[PDB]
């Protein structure tokens, strides 16, 4: 009932930079602030006038937080909810977690007690980071420890962005990832991960886009980011409500894994059963992996515009009996599906195409942990040889931290596998 | 059916009398329990002391459960605080008398540096 | 001869709204104001559900209890919305859960009190106060948690008192939530305990009524709702109105229920939707037709009781009623002897010249139980979602006390099919 | 010589509250009470104007006993003697006997020690009570206990509602039914029992009212219950005094259950057809039809019979009657008696009521018997019992306000005794 | 976020006057004044190389340090020789000597305070510096000798920061001595300990590189300087241009760098002299491209990046790169994942409407070191003219403490080459 976004580094940032956007467009909010449901779950009716976000932005050095108090939204956040650290975290754990993380750790977390110090009962975290990257990784596993001490129940929900090879990594990427996942693990009640290669799939192949920016990959995201918040924004009597439907989505304390499908993405320039259709294909992920392969054992549709449930539960009965249905040994096959009356609204500019229902399915599949193994293969092969190491025992590590993190990973891995029958 | 009626009670405003047809042939209270009254009352008040501190009971186990949870939050804390003092200090200390692990380097190549243009004071 | 009554949340509340939405019309009662009927009797026993007040006006003994205000607001606005004492009414403000735990528990108990403290003050003034009964889902957290609390709070509070519940025991078909097995199987053992008489409205059922017989495409938890609204109607009746029995509820209880085990009822109602008389008891007798999804066959009845409503002649409901237990004899219990009980009163309901409803203590409910101690080891299994309450302060083996509970009650059913 | 009627639960009230309705229109009472023979035994002259009944009333639930407060008759009754007690026996003697009993029993008792204080030499009880149902069976029977206390000769007659599967009981009624009766038993000196299934299926036939009400039903008895106490009320010979029935009807100290037959039973709109005579009155007397407790003594046996004519009737009549009965029916008495026949004619002609159903009649005779059959009666509430107790049905129910598993046995201990006695009285 | 720049010495001088007459013009810089491009980009990281002055103007951040005036008046005098501050000159009016001691030691530490007092002001005055970059002769006296130092003097007054250095390691086709390998193994053992990345420029790559492929006959030392020229230029540039990545220079470091032994890289260059993008990339990754005189190929590579310049689409970069490690597969090590970046920059250099350069980490460089480890020992086979600086100061085995340290490191490239 009041709900606070975290974004860490670059990619955190970026991503949150863009679908705020999204948000007020959404919610027909001028970047000024001001505009002529209720909505209120991210932004404080502060003053007469203006509504800022629910939001602290942090880095470890400018640029990207720069050219947010830059470029018109310069009004949207207050001076103070943008921090930012003069030094980069230089694409290594250690040093967002440890050594420069160390001094701003103690800033942010006042500035985030502060928008919660003005809210009657908050309810959560929405913490937006990169999987692999300096302060992405660091910052954030820094962060959610603490956050855990301040606030014990209050959820943590994490997007993470799982790297890929062409939308640009670098070597010591594996590291970082096994690296947070492990200590972040234990703290963050659910965590949706995002392909990046996934994404950067979608607009090569529908879009055309050929060699797509950030900004390009990142309002995708921000539609899907938009779809699950979605939710906890508005109501529209039909449902809503993520602090309900995780409760399908993790069956197992073990932080689990959401995989996102979304609806069309049509670039500008469909039957309620053609778009649920799309949301079971490989195609249309949003995590490279397949569940022809790995079992369901939570599902959840998010449909959002003009939609009508008769549509929805008839589209939904043929798909338990022509295709890969999938659902474990020991679940109701369930389907905890969301209409939200609102249409989907989106950004004039970009490269999408006004639509009139999306679906948005959720999945927590055991396949995910494809995903998991193609990060740690990585990071094995690499470490087998100290690989670059010694750039973190510098800032301070140890040797048997990157052990007892794998340690953890292998775990995982097979927990994962060991739903299996 | 063939009658005879034997006469009794003629009087004021009714008439009785028998007519005997045919021949027959051949041949404490205790005021005691009002105290059984009380055996019942007891019965119930026993009946009823059961569901009750029974229902006591299937309270503070709840009074319990909550706390066994609170009490269980707290260890998840003051479990994970030291999880970072001794980690965000078993590393200001890993480096802090570790970077100048990088200052024997140069304290060295240096009381050595001079050291040599000491022999150079050797052409006196 | 006076009864208050507990509306416990999302589905607790909305099946009371209905509720409360017809009785009000029979007995003609505006949102606010008092009377307005061209009948007359109806205020013999408005006593029973009606704590009168100020002026004439006519506010219904009702206490409200929800932990999101969400649902609650959803009927001060809406239906005869005025018509509730707003001080009878307790918000959550917090979370539900959809979590027994919660409701029974922590979120839960965080409340009760200041409900317990209203339920007191409209008992404790009402002046030879009956019984409570109260209204709730069965799965689900709020309604059916702080509710199994409530009740099992106010037992003690109240002994001597009995206890009345309709409770939804929710389906796979109408709302998903992989959790509700756990809830529900929580609360039967929980009810099983603490009440004298439950009805079983199975979602199951009523959701398979509007389709398998009625043809309405997608639902309402609207239309449904409504089935429940007016087999809550003639449930009462004869606590509510006639000239006949007197009915104590007591009375009821303690005809119903042979066993201690709180037997729960099946019930199910004559002419359905949005009427010869044996047309209208061949209906109210078959199983497509019954809010407990049990086909009332495997299973025969221990104890059955019907209510009719509106201008018929008790010369074919004596014949008609004496007559369904002869063209089907075994199906009653051979050794209760005069089991099966009606009852004629004659002011209709919301359209309808004609309404049977229908009240059945039958072993046929075994099969609807078994089938949630089943969703349920099919999940506590591997030990399922478990840990959503593990986490919340509940041991492990509480639940292999309501399994090894409910297990024990299916076996009770079982064993009655006997000499 | 002073009589009280006590009236207890629903039954009792109901039963008795319309056979006072009788009384008054019969010794000519307006409903306040004043009027413009003797019947004192029924009445106080008390003050001057009103007339008051030697009546209690006791009901646990008001409603019963609230509208006897409420109509027309209103008057007849001292505000004392009505009492009330705001919680229902729920079907179930425990807590008419026990639970509940308890609270009122210490207040009534007192009650009813006044209206005898006030006696000068008074000589009984009419207590009218169901045999299933809460308070009838369990007060009744506490009520009776104490009694035979504070009164150890004094005459108890106990006129009893054994209930029928249609006019309507309850499971749980056999359980109550038996249960009394075993207390009850050694308390009572005289017992007449009255099937609401015999009743019922006299209106049904002779009345033609298709689904009776229970004041349709209660009226009938309210004639029958009259016929008896007609005695008592008038003075002329036979049951004059409430000792005079034992001596008259019960052979053996069992409480023994005389069964009524009961005279014309016609329905007014036939008023004025040809009254009928003497003998066919009589000869209706010896009917099943026309019996008051469903069984049949084609199929019992005799030991104890008697007959009450009211009206207009003459003794060589009433005897030619009989006549033609010992040559035309089942005469049939016991191995070792008589063949009896104590008559009783009361020249008071039998007044009805205006609004009702039946019609003015000239005469009406009104057969009390002992037969041995009426043990059909004791069967058929026991194997109810008996199948029930197969499995607990509902005895925990008891158990819980505070009774015996083991009540329940040594009460149908009981019954299947009595059962043998009855059957044991046949040559 | 900021980088302040040491010159020291005859060939360190020279390599930055044309380098920052490179960049100077790419931003746009008169011989003082500021600006004057019809580009716009520039000026985004103009800050990382220039702490700008009075009026607008724009002064680079320059350390210039020479031990004789010599070359430090050839720069003053010709090509944008105005631009530096003019109190950013640190001459030493003394002899250099060619010899590595002297400039470590005796006539360098002389100055190295004046000039560390100059690199504090200009770094200590930046606002988040990022790090040192510094060109030198690696054989030969000033440059070599005092550079080490300096660097082994910034290190401690700044140890936090990252050292980067172009290192002209020298040859015997075309030097100006025959002592240089006792000045270059004396220097690269010194290298190897306190920088964090170096370029190696072999002269022998660079003179093989006018004639082998040029035909430039009698080459200057003004062409082959031209050449480091515009390869320092393309080594930089995410560093001062882009919206790619953003190069904290440590993020280049620790990215490749698997091993703590300062890996020296060797760089190369695109369309040489004074272009389809395949034809750009089979150049650019051609032996007879490499800035270093070593074959890629007895050695594979760590870890390579790549930069591009000027509009040509990243469709065929991406996959004429993705391509090089196929029609080379086993060339590039199996264990490091993903060790090829690319990075496009779209804004041209010298003449060239396309241009890639690459740097590369390939134990191929190996053979540059062990062929002067050999020059060495082919001479400290002899005491030959150990003499200069055994009378310098200096001892017989603080050689062989270099010569047994530069066999170490030459056995560490070996050794990598793994399972
Ligand atoms: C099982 C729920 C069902 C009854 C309805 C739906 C939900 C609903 O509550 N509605 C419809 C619109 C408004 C509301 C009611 O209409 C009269 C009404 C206002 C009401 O009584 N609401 C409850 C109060 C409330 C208010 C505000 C917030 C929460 C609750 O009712 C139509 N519904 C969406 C579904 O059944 C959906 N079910 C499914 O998709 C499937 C099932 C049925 C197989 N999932 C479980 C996978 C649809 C697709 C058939
Ligand atoms: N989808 C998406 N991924 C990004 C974005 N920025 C970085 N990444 C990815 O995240 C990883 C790099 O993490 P960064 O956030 O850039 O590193 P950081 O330390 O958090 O940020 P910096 O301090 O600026 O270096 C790589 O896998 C990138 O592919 C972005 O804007 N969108
Ligand atoms: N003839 C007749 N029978 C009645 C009447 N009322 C009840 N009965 C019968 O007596 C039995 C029920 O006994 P009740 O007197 O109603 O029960 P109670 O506990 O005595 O009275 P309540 O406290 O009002 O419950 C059933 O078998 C009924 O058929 C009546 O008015 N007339
Ligand atoms: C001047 O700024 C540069 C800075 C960096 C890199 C680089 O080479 C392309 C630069 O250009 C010379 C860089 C390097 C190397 C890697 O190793 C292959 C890597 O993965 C990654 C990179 C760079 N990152 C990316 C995503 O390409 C970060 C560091
Ligand atoms: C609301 O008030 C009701 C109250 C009761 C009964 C009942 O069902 C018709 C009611 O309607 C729902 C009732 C029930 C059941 C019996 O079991 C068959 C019985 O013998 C007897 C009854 C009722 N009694 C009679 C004589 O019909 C008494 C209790
Ligand atoms: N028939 C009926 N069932 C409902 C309704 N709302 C919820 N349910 C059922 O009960 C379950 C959850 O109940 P809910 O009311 O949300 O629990 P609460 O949060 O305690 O109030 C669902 O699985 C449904 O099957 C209602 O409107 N009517
Ligand atoms: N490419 C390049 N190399 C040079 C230049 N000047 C000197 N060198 C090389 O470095 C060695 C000596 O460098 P030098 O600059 O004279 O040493 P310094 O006295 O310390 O400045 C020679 O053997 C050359 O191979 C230069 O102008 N350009
Ligand atoms: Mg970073
Ligand atoms: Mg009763």
């Amino acid at each position: 009932r009041e709900c606070i976004s975290i974004h860490v580094g670059q990619a955190g940032v970026q991503i949150g930079n863009a679908c705020w956007e999204l948000y007020c467009l959404e919610h027909g909010i001028q970047p000024d602030g001001q505009m002529p449901d209720s909505f209120n779950t991210f932004f404080s009716e502060t003053g007469a006038g203006k509504h800022v976000p629910r939001a602290v932005f942090v880095d470890l050095e400018p640029t990207v937080i720069d050219e947010v108090r830059t470029g018109t939204y310069r009004q949207l956040f207050h001076p103070e909810q943008l921090i930012s650290g003069k030094e980069d975290a230089a694409n290594n754990y250690a040093r967002g977690h440890y050594t420069i993380g160390k001094e701003i750790i103690d800033l942010v977390l006042d500035r985030v007690r502060k928008l919660a110090d003005q809210c009657t009962g908050l309810q959560g975290f929405l913490v937006f980071h990169s999987f692999g990257g300096g302060t992405g990784s660091g910052f954030t596993s820094l962060l959610m420890e603490r956050l855990s001490v301040d606030y014990g129940k209050k959820s943590k929900l994490e997007f993470s962005i799982y790297p890929a090879p062409q939308v640009s990594t670098a070597v010591v990427e594996p590291y970082n990832s096994i690296l947070t996942t492990h200590t972040t693990l234990e703290h963050s009640d659910c965590a949706f991960m995002v392909d990046n290669e996934a994404i950067y799939d979608i607009c090569r192949r529908n879009l055309d886009i050929e060699r797509p920016t950030y900004t390009n990959l990142n309002r995708l995201m921000s539609q899907i980011v938009s779809s699950i918040t979605a939710s906890l924004r508005f109501d529209g009597a039909l449902n809503v409500d993520l602090t309900e439907f995780q409760t399908n989505l993790v069956p197992y304390p073990r932080i689990h894994f959401p995989l996102a499908t979304y609806a069309p993405v049509i670039s500008a320039e469909l039957s309620v059963a053609e778009i649920t259709n799309a949301c079971f294909e490989p195609a249309n992920q949003m995590v490279k992996c397949d569940p022809r392969h790995g079992k369901y054992m939570a599902c959840c549709l998010l449909y959002r515009g003009d939609v009508v449930p008769k549509d929805v539960n008839a589209a939904i009965a043929t798909i338990k009996t022509k295709r890969t249905i999938q659902f474990v040994d020991w679940c109701p096959t369930g389907f905890k599906v969301g209409i939200n009356y609102q249409p989907p609204t989106v950004v004039p500019g970009g490269d999408l195409a006004k639509v009139q229902r999306a679906v948005c399915m959720l999945s927590n599949t055991t396949a995910v942990a494809e995903a998991w193994a193609r990060l740690d293969h990585k990071f094995d092969l690499m470490y087998a040889k100290r690989a670059f190491v010694h750039w973190y025992v510098g800032e301070g590590m140890e040797e048997g931290e990157f052990s007892e993190a794998r340690e953890d990973m292998a775990a995982l891995e097979k927990d994962y596998e060991e739903v299996g029958a | 059916a063939d009658m005879e009626v034997i006469e009794l009670n003629k009087c004021t405003s009714g008439q009785s009398f028998e007519v005997i047809l045919k021949p027959p042939s051949f041949d404490p209270s205790l005021e005691e329990i009002q105290k059984k009254l009380e055996a019942a009352e007891e019965r119930r008040k026993y009946q009823e002391a059961e569901l009750l501190k029974h229902l006591a009971e299937k309270r503070e186990h709840e009074r319990e459960v909550i706390q066994k949870a609170i009490e269980e939050n707290n260890n998840f804390i003051k479990m994970a605080k030291e999880k970072l003092a001794q980690k965000m200090e078993s590393n200001k200390e890993n480096r802090e008398a570790h970077l100048a692990a990088m200052l024997e380097r140069l304290q060295e190549k240096d009381k050595h540096a001079e050291e040599v243009r000491k022999n150079k004071e050797l052409k006196e | 001869r006076e009864i208050v009554h507990i509306q416990a949340g999302q589905c607790g509340n909305q099946i009371g709204a209905k509720f409360w939405e017809v009785i009000s019309d029979e007995h003609g009662i505006d949102p606010t104001g008092s009377y307005h009927g061209d009948s007359d009797l109806q205020l013999e026993r408005i006593n029973v559900y009606y704590n009168e007040a100020t002026g004439n006006k006519y506010v219904p003994r009702a206490i409200l209890v929800d932990l999101e205000p969400g649902t609650m607001d959803s009927v001060r606005s809406g239906p005869f919305g005025q018509i509730f004492r707003p001080d009878n009414f307790v918000f959550g403000q917090s979370g539900a859960g959809n979590n027994w735990a919660k409701g029974h528990y922590t979120e839960g108990a965080e409340l009760v009190d200041s409900v317990l403290d209203v339920v007191r003050k409209e008992s404790e003034s009402c002046d030879c106060l009956q019984g409570f009964q109260l209204t709730h889902s069965l799965g689900g957290g709020t309604g059916s948690g702080m509710g199994t609390l409530l009740i099992s709070k106010i037992r003690e509070e109240y002994p001597d008192r009995i206890m009345n519940t309709f409770s939804v025991m929710p389906s796979p078909k109408v709302s998903d939530t992989v959790v509700e097995p756990y809830n529900a199987t929580l609360s039967v053992h929980q009810l099983v305990e603490n009440t004298d008489e439950t009805y079983s409205i199975d979602n199951e059922a009523l959701y398979d009524i509007c389709f398998r017989t009625l043809k309405l495409t997608t639902p309402t938890y609207g239309d449904l709702n409504h089935l429940v609204s007016a087999t809550m109607s003639g449930v009462t009746t004869c606590l509510r109105f006639p000239g006949q029995l007197n009915a104590d509820l007591r009375k009821l209880a303690v005809n119903m229920v042979p066993f201690p085990r709180l037997h729960f009822f099946m019930p199910g109602f004559a002419p359905l939707t949005s009427l010869t008389v044996p047309e209208l008891t061949q209906q109210m007798f078959d199983s497509k037709n019954m809010m407990a999804a049990c086909d009332p066959r495997h299973g025969r009845y221990l104890t059955v009781a019907a209510v009719f409503r509106g201008r018929m002649s008790m010369k074919e409901v004596d014949e008609q009623m004496l007559n369904v237990q002869n063209k089907n004899s075994s199906y009653f219990v051979e050794w209760i002897p005069n089991n099966v009980k009606t009852a004629v009163c004659d002011i209709p309901p919301r359209g309808l010249k004609m309404s049977a409803t229908f009240i059945g203590n039958s072993t046929a409910i075994q099969e609807l139980f078994k089938r949630i101690s089943e969703q349920f080891t099919a999940m506590f299994r591997r030990k399922a979602f478990l840990h959503w309450y593990t986490g919340e302060g509940m041991d492990e083996m509480e639940f292999t006390e309501a399994e090894s509970n409910m297990n024990d009650l299916v076996s009770e059913y079982q064993q009655y099919q006997d000499a």
